[PDB]
């Protein structure tokens, strides 16, 4: 259950398995979440702007623990240290990239926990 | 020119300007049938001091002040500027 | 005297007697819970979620529709009525879907502020949840029947203020639906309208749709300018960009109700806009340059012009600040000769005190009246909640309309009089009846058009009109006083404009070869350069492009309405001040700012520099323009209705036919009418 | 399915940096003047 | 008024406390200036010492003025001693800040009418 | 009722109705208000003349020792016509009993300091005149703690906003780390929270 | 305008897109009324949701649940 | 003692740095949120400040700002009050007013009449 | 947890089935919980103290003042009578017998 570097999830075949429903928005204490949704031209809304402020990023985790759809997850790898500050602010083709480094050190983990919570 | 406009001030109650108010009785029917070119202006309520203004010379302001007149006074007092 | 005391929880109040629980609970300060009731609809009693425990009796009543007997105690809680409101709030959060991550009312939606106060923990169903299927109404409705939790609120309506009957219930039993039954459209006056009376989130707004939550928003409030009865509004801000408008629930106008173009017409506001001043050159070429370009072009050239060379004209939707810097500009170098867009005929009075050139009865005195005249206009399709109070008042108490002149598609039952202007002239005889109910009424009530005003023949009704008006005036009058002939308008900063004194009806303009002139009209296309002169310059100040801008010589980037501390008139006088919630966009600026920096930069400069010393200034010439929100009681139109008797100009002969179309001339309209894609969306979509 | 070959770094500028950036649209829209001809 | 002063009466024992302490910033100003070893000159101290104490002069009630004195009085707990290390007494001076244009024409160019 | 509710009792909610009831039987001078908590706690509202000798007649007795100053705090409320509420807390170590004394002021009216009545109101006292400006009475040393050296907000009342007004930045211009007016990168994004339909049955205002 | 901050820095960019892979699903069929949908497993993914497929063979995706669902 | 009653119109500054002249007050009352009919959020006044310029951040388009005050309400409890703390510091304001709505007529029974119009149909 | 659920949310695998479950899920980190007004105090035994919180609730779900007592306060002001008569070497050996943590004298 060890927390860290963020990362989105998505079903079997891509499918963004985020809804966009601003809950992680909301009960995030350094408010380092923003988003800027829309109707995309199928019909179902996503996302435009996604930003993880992970200077401000407190490590609350509590966007784990409200998306219904269950689509943010702090994933388990501490690799990081950059060297600028105009790096580490998060936008979304980062997250998805990131997301898509690994999924079975992820999908492992979750199916190991979710019993518990 | 002079001049451009005039301004007429009143209160509906607060009876100093009853003779304003008389005076729309005795002359505004024959007062605006004379001169029929000069848009002279009628506002509502001043509710203290119903100025008269009159506005003229690469607009400047000329306020004659009247607190509460007779039915004569206010109709003296109007040909002061009207005739200049 | 008629009152009974109800011991509300054991504690005495007065009400009269025939009123309902609701409003007794209410008055004392609480809340029990409302699905199936409103205010300002009908009652129906069928979501059965009001359930008060009665003192001495075993059963349970529902306060909407029965009266109060001598003095109960109506026992709020109880240990019986939170077992029914538990009750009856768990069989219907069964039958229904599990949304709200997606359901776009998820902020406010009454299953969900009821639900945590009232009701149960868990639930215990266990499997079921029925699923209907939904359709498409018009290109506004964004119609998702499945939640639909069937409160018969949208139904009524059709029946109610709206008067297109178009919605029914059909089936039975668990299996109802509320739909229209065939494909057909609905689409009027209001239509949109209804996305705010849906409880649920069952039904919401089409381009809105998938934008933000409601927990994000800045809620300042504020005034409409696109009609000339004013709105009462509320934006709502994201990051500095314009979301979406609600009506703000004013009581005298804007009910619970707003108009359906009003609605929707944010969407050009921020979509075909100028934002920066662009420079002549020479040809037909227009770029842009620096501000401190274009104000030292102008500068010489006022000092230049001298005597009626210069002029104005301003018919849009400015306020009233920037309608005196240019006035007491245009005028401190002593050179008038401005006018407005809209055609007003001015034969014996309007400028001076007026007397007739507002609307005189009170939106509040309507629902009084008992005998209702009126020509030469279509009131659906222009001022629209003025229609919603005359269908209110036309129910609820007898009320008789009679119409003269192009039958158009009305709700209720009005009757063609008549179709010629000779129809006036005879009225102050004794011929086409009705003929002395309109002076054999109680609160008469005889309202004029602007769109027939506008022909030739204004001048030759305004006394005709006016004629009969006053004899029923001089006849008793109502009792009372009661002021019966009323005008109406449908420019927002046209009687705003008319009263700081300026000349109505394009004559002075019509007359002289003037070199350089201002638009602030500026899209109504009455003046080109075909009537012009050859080809001096003309500035072009405002906020788009349509109509007058490609047709200029200098163009200057201003602030639309929802950017500045504004200061609009309605029809009758009040003064709504809009305020700052976005600022604006671009090199534009505040639009009297500008007057007085183009003063700095000529030789004369006005005395006064922030916008309180704008309002100083504005004390000077008016003052009911400081005082808001009052219509004082002054009409003294006994002298000035024979005034206009010296004018003897007769009738034209004509069918009085208004601009309005069918439905189609409601949609485009203004500037950003012709702006929004929103509206040209649904447009297209009525043509096919 | 949408996963990557090998692995990648998280290094400073490999000349690669991510460097991020807006994603957003252009709200206003302002407007085009009119051509050349009068 | 039903509230107890602090120190004062009556503006004569508190006009008085305005020009006693006036005399410590004065000679204070030559007597710091070689201290926080910061290079303007003397007579610019003696300028903004006067400067703070001109402004409020529009003051016409008692125990303000009082609760001034208790102001002025705690900026000399750290002046005499050293507890503000050469950056808070070069806070007194806007020196890198920009200039505020404050004129009418000047303020229409740039922003929207901050 | 059932479980998981608090299970409240009697006897301190009767001694503590006992015990504050002949308080201000025998000072009727300076008591205006008591009232007892419905969870065993006790308010003395006191209006600050008697400061001092409340205090010192709860500073000893043989029925209440109460010489535990534990919580000096300082809470603002607006829309009241006198701003402030100092609030005290003591303790009785002999007895285990919590009492709080409520003593209202306004901004300029000063109070009559505990400084001989408590020797643990030194650094406590200092504290409301940094963050209020509550001028305290003969204080032997009043300064300025757990704040900068150039401020002149006195910050945890309403009117200061969130941030000030002197976000600080460095240069290389000659050596100076300079103050400057605020900016910031991001709004602080104000929320809109409370909910309608009124929860509460207990706390219902006069209607009016 | 913006194009001068990545100059030697390659502009690290997403690959993939979920704008559009939806359409090459199988689009699934049952022929009956209503449809629970727990897609991607149970007590994961989107939440359970009842659809009506009567009408143009289809049920619109769930919104939820993504995948392109029909008879 | 020493009470000495006097009088002055209490006016207060040096606390805050130049915005008592610049900005002007709001005083108002929040009326009802329409998606909903919840009248709790009623019966406090509360204030709000002048808005100032919001501009895009060249680097991820946030609402970065100037305009330091830009979020203040207070939770007042009447209008007597109200304009007692806005003189109590001294800068300018101005004032709306409290609508409350009619009470009203309304009564089920008579929506079946004999030669009424106030007839529903269509329930 | 707590059983009633107008303070816990509910389970993960209840989240996602019932209808009951959302609304009582979605609604509780919107907003927080009601809680009623009255002021309330306590302390307990921080390892190196007392740990006085006066929390002010006001009525909604954002609270009113939050003033926090911590040790320090008391544990250093007393420096003064504990320092005097003795070396500078003592004074160091004076203050990790406290145990004085900053940070947490930020009360
Ligand atoms: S985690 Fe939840 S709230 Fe956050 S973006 Fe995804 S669906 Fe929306
Ligand atoms: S990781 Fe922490 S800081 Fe970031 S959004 Fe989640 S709770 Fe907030
Ligand atoms: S739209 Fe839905 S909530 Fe509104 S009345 Fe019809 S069924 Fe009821
Ligand atoms: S409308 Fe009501 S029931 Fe439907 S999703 Fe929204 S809160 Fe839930
Ligand atoms: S609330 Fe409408 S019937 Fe009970
Ligand atoms: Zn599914």
């Amino acid at each position: 259950r060890f927390r860290g570097e963020h990362a989105l999830r998505r079903y079997p075949s891509g499918e963004e398995r985020c809804i966009a429903c601003k809950l992680c928005e909301a009960v995030c204490p350094a408010q380092a979440i923003t988003i800027e949704a829309e109707p995309r031209a199928d019909g179902s809304r996503r996302t435009t702007r996604y930003d993880i402020d992970m200077t401000k990023c407190i490590y609350c985790g509590f966007c784990q623990e409200a998306c219904p759809v269950d689509a943010i997850v702090e994933g388990p790898n501490f690799e990081f240290s950059t060297e600028t500050h105009e790096e580490l602010l998060y936008n979304k083709e980062k997250l998805l990239n990131n997301g898509d480094k690994w999924e079975a050190e992820i999908a492992a983990n979750i199916q190991a926990d979710y019993l518990y919570r | 020119l002079g001049l451009r406009e005039i301004r007429i001030h009143l209160c509906q109650r607060s009876p100093g300007s009853q003779g304003v108010r008389d005076f729309i009785e005795k002359r505004y029917v024959e007062l605006k049938k004379a001169n029929p070119d000069l848009p002279i202006l009628i506002r509502e309520c001043s509710d203290v001091q119903p100025k008269l203004w009159a506005r003229y010379a690469f607009g400047q302001e000329k306020n004659v002040s009247l607190n509460n007149f007779s039915a004569d006074q206010v109709t003296r007092a109007l040909e002061n500027v009207l005739s200049s | 005297s008629n009152l009974i005391e109800v011991f509300v929880d054991g504690q005495s109040v007065m009400v009269e007697p025939g009123t309902t629980v609701l409003q007794a609970c209410e008055k004392v300060g609480m809340q029990i819970p409302r699905f199936c009731y409103h205010e300002r609809l009908s009652v129906a009693g069928n979501c059965r979620m009001c359930l008060v425990e009665i003192e001495k009796a075993p059963k349970v009543v529902a306060a909407c529709a029965m009266p109060v007997m001598k003095g109960w105690n109506i026992l709020t809680n109880s240990e019986k009525t939170k077992k029914a409101r538990e009750g009856v709030m768990e069989f219907l959060l069964a039958n229904h879907p599990l949304d709200c991550p997606i359901c776009d009312q998820g902020g406010e939606c009454d299953l969900q502020d009821q639900s945590m106060m009232f009701g149960s923990d868990r639930s215990r169903f266990l499997e079921g949840k029925r699923a209907v299927e939904d359709k498409n109404i018009g290109p506004l409705v964004k119609t998702i029947m499945t939640r639909c939790i069937q409160c018969t609120r949208c139904i009524r309506f059709a029946s109610e203020i709206a008067g297109v009957d178009d919605l029914g219930t059909t089936g039975r039993g668990n299996d109802m639906q509320v739909g229209t039954y065939i494909e057909k459209m609905f689409m009027s006056e209001l239509s949109g309208n209804i996305i705010d009376i849906c409880p649920v989130g069952a039904l919401t707004s089409k381009p809105y749709a998938f934008t933000a939550r409601p927990w994000e928003t800045r809620k300042t409030e504020s005034i409409d300018v696109m009609d000339a009865v004013g709105s009462n509004i509320v934006v709502s801000t994201r990051t500095g960009e314009v979301m979406r408008i609600l009506p703000r629930m004013h009581e005298d106008i804007n009910e619970e109700w707003i108009s359906d173009k009003t609605r929707f017409a944010y969407d050009g506001l921020k979509r075909q806009r100028l934002t920066e001043p662009m420079v002549r050159n020479e040809k037909g070429l227009l770029t842009h340059t620096t501000w401190e370009d274009a104000l030292s072009r102008v500068a010489g050239m006022l000092q230049s012009f001298q005597g009626n060379d210069v002029a104005a004209i301003a018919g849009g939707l400015v306020d009233a600040e920037a309608l005196i810097a240019l006035k007491d500009l245009l005028n401190r170098v002593d050179s008038d000769t401005l006018c407005t867009e809209e055609v007003f005929p001015t034969a014996g009075a309007g400028t001076d005190l007026r007397s007739n050139y507002l609307l005189n009865t009170t939106i509040a005195g309507v629902e009084e009246a008992d005998v209702v005249l009126l020509v030469g206009t279509n009131p659906r399709f222009e001022a629209p909640l003025f229609n919603a109070r005359i269908r209110k008042s036309w129910l609820h108490n007898d009320l008789k309309v009679a119409l003269i002149g192009s039958p158009v598609d009305l709700t209720y039952r009005y009757d063609h009089l008549g179709d010629s202007p000779k129809i006036l002239q005879d009225i102050a005889s004794g011929s086409h009846p009705f003929s002395q109910v309109l002076q054999e009424a109680k609160k008469p009530m005889v309202i004029l058009g602007s769109s027939a005003l506008q022909r030739n023949d204004g001048a030759a009704i305004l006394a005709a009109v006016s004629n009969i008006a006053q004899k029923i005036r001089t006849s008793s009058g109502v009792t009372g006083d009661w002021k019966v002939m009323n005008i109406l308008h449908r420019i927002a900063s046209q009687v705003a404009a008319l009263d700081l004194g300026y000349k109505p009806g394009v004559e002075a303009i019509q007359k002289n070869p003037p070199k350089m002139l201002f638009l602030l009209g500026a899209d109504g296309g009455c003046i080109t350069r075909q009537d012009l002169p050859k080809d001096c310059f003309i500035v072009y100040q405002g906020h788009h492009g349509d109509v007058g801008a490609p047709i200029a010589d200098v163009i200057l980037p201003g602030a639309a309405y929802t950017e500045k501390s504004a200061t609009y008139v309605n029809t009758e006088g009040r003064a709504q001040q809009t305020k700052v919630a976005v600022t604006p966009p671009g090199l534009a600026r505040e639009d009297w700012k500008i007057i007085r920096a183009l003063s700095e930069i000529a030789g004369m400069t006005l005395p006064y520099d922030t916008l309180d010393q704008v309002r100083n200034r504005l004390e000077e010439v008016s003052p009911n323009l400081v005082r808001y929100d009052d219509v004082e009681g002054a009409n003294y139109f006994q002298q000035a209705s024979e005034l206009s008797k010296l004018v003897n100009q007769q009738l034209l002969a004509d069918p009085l036919v208004p601009p309005q179309l069918t439905i189609k001339d409601f949609y485009m309209t203004d500037s950003i009418s012709r702006a929004s894609q929103t509206m040209a969306k649904c447009v297209k979509a009525v043509t096919e | 399915k949408f996963i990557w070959t090998n692995h990648k770094f998280n290094l400073s500028g490999t000349p690669q940096q991510y460097v991020p950036y807006s994603t957003t649209r252009k709200k206003i829209q302002e407007w085009v003047p009119p051509s050349t001809p009068y | 008024t039903s509230v107890k002063p602090i120190f004062s009466r009556d503006m004569n024992e508190a006009k008085r406390r305005v020009r006693e302490l006036y005399r410590a910033w004065y000679r204070e100003v030559p007597n710091t200036v070689h201290l926080f070893q910061l290079d303007i000159s003397v007579k610019q101290g003696r300028d903004k010492v006067r400067e703070m104490f001109k402004k409020n002069a529009h003051i016409t009630d008692p125990r303000v003025v009082d609760l001034l004195v208790i102001k002025g009085k705690m900026e000399l707990e750290e002046t005499i001693k050293v507890w503000k290390q050469r950056t808070h007494v070069m806070r007194f001076f806007h020196e890198t800040e920009a200039p505020r244009p404050k004129d009418f024409l000047s303020k229409f160019y740039v922003g929207h009418d901050p | 009722t059932r479980p998981t509710v608090r299970p409240r009792n009697d006897v301190a909610h009767k001694q503590l109705s006992a015990f504050g009831e002949y308080v201000a039987e025998i000072l009727p001078k300076y008591v205006q208000q008591v009232q007892v908590s419905c969870f065993n706690e006790l308010e003395i509202c006191i209006h600050p003349d008697g400061v001092i000798p409340v205090l010192t007649f709860l500073r000893d007795h043989s029925n209440a020792q109460f010489k535990s100053l534990a919580d000096l705090t300082a809470v603002d409320i607006p829309t009241r016509q006198n701003r402030f509420e100092i609030v005290y807390n003591l303790l009785s170590l002999r007895f285990n009993s919590r009492i709080r004394v409520k003593t209202y002021t306004d901004e300029l009216t000063p109070i009559e300091s505990s400084v001989p009545v408590y020797k643990a109101a030194n650094w406590y006292e200092r504290e409301i005149w940094d963050m209020f400006g509550v001028f305290f009475a003969n204080h032997p040393d009043l300064r300025r703690i757990l704040t900068d050296y150039g401020f002149e907000g006195h910050p945890f009342r309403k009117d200061f906003p969130l941030s000030g007004y002197v976000e600080l930045r460095y240069d290389d211009e000659v050596k100076r780390v300079v103050a400057e007016p605020v900016e910031l990168a991001q709004e602080f994004r104000k929320f809109d929270l409370n909910s309608p339909w009124e929860a509460f049955p207990a706390y219902r205002q006069p209607p009016e | 305008y913006r194009k001068v901050r990545f100059v030697g820095r390659q502009k690290e960019v997403n690959e993939n897109f979920a704008i559009d892979l939806i359409a090459e699903q199988p689009v699934s069929q049952v022929g009956s009324r209503v449809i629970s949908c727990d897609g991607g497993g149970g007590a994961l993914g989107h939440p359970r949701v009842y659809i009506n497929l009567d009408k143009e063979t289809k049920t619109g995706t769930c919104g939820y649940c993504g995948l392109q669902f029909r008879q | 003692i020493t009470v000495d009653e006097k009088l002055d119109i209490t006016t207060i500054t040096g606390v805050p740095e130049e915005h008592i002249k610049t900005r002007k007050a709001r005083i108002f009352v929040p009326a009802r949120n329409n998606m909903q009919s919840g009248v709790n959020n009623t019966k406090k006044w509360k204030m709000e400040f002048d808005t100032r310029e919001r501009w895009e951040n060249p680097l991820m388009g946030w609402a970065s700002t100037a305009d330091p005050l830009s979020n203040l309400v207070l939770t007042f409890s009447t209008k007597e009050d109200a304009v007692a703390f806005a003189e109590k510091n001294g800068w300018s304001y101005d004032v709306e007013e409290r609508k409350v709505p009619k009470p009203k007529s309304k009564s089920y029974g008579a929506n079946f009449s004999w030669n009424k119009r106030t007839r529903v149909s269509t329930k | 947890k707590v059983d009633d659920a107008k303070v816990s949310p509910p389970k993960r695998a209840e989240m996602k089935t019932s209808m009951e479950s959302l609304i009582h899920h979605f609604k509780l980190y919107t907003e927080g919980y009601q809680v009623p007004p009255g002021a309330t105090y306590t302390a307990i035994e921080a390892p190196k103290g007392e740990f006085g919180v006066y929390l002010v609730s006001d009525g909604s779900s954002r609270p009113y003042r939050c003033k926090i007592k911590a040790p320090g306060f008391a544990h250093l002001a007393g420096l003064d009578k504990m320092s005097k008569g003795h070396m500078l070497a003592d004074v160091v050996a004076i203050i990790g017998t406290q145990d004085i943590v900053f940070g947490e004298v930020d009360r």
